[PDB]
């Protein structure tokens, strides 16, 4: 015989409308949040930090330029 | 006799750190540029995201 | 000697020089790693904007 289904009572349809309406709003507006706050975290903090480091370079390689000016005073003699 | 060997050594090895340091300043600042570009293509998004979010 | 002032400034480029390249090289890294971020972002614009398309 084929898979003889056992006498029960119920049921279906609200599983479908159950699952989907978790998705529908609290899913979004947690992964909209995640989205902005991701945002907030990483872009203005790690520009900030590369624009120092830019400005950082800045007084390592000017600091350099002047070890190379004294370097040629002292070796081209 | 060490004496002209070792200068050189030292006349090849001290003209290298100037070949990567200007390495090292435009790549940072191409790095640090993609960064800028990224995040102001990411800002308008993330703030239309903000006002998408429930009208 | 003559020999001090040169081996001073030879071992002086070493570590200098290992760090140079150590820092290049990370650099390197961050700005592939933010390149695949970018490309990302513009594929899941694009994405979006090919499967809506109107519908």
């Amino acid at each position: 015989v084929p898979p003889k289904i056992p006498d029960g009572e119920r049921v279906d349809f609200d599983d479908i409308h159950r699952k989907r309406v978790e998705k529908d709003l609290n899913e979004l507006q947690t992964l909209i949040e995640a989205h902005f706050e991701n945002r907030k975290k990483e872009e203005e903090e790690l520009i900030s930090l590369k624009d120092r480091i830019e400005k950082r370079r800045a007084e390592r390689a000017e600091q350099q330029r002047i070890r190379n000016e004294r370097e040629k005073e002292r070796q081209n003699r | 006799d060490k004496l002209k060997e070792a200068e050189t050594r030292a006349e090849f090895a001290e003209r290298s750190v100037t070949k990567l340091e200007k390495s090292i300043d435009d790549l940072e600042d191409e790095l640090y540029a993609q960064k800028l570009k990224y995040k102001a293509i990411s800002e308008e998004l993330d703030h239309a995201l903000n006002d998408m979010t429930s009208i």
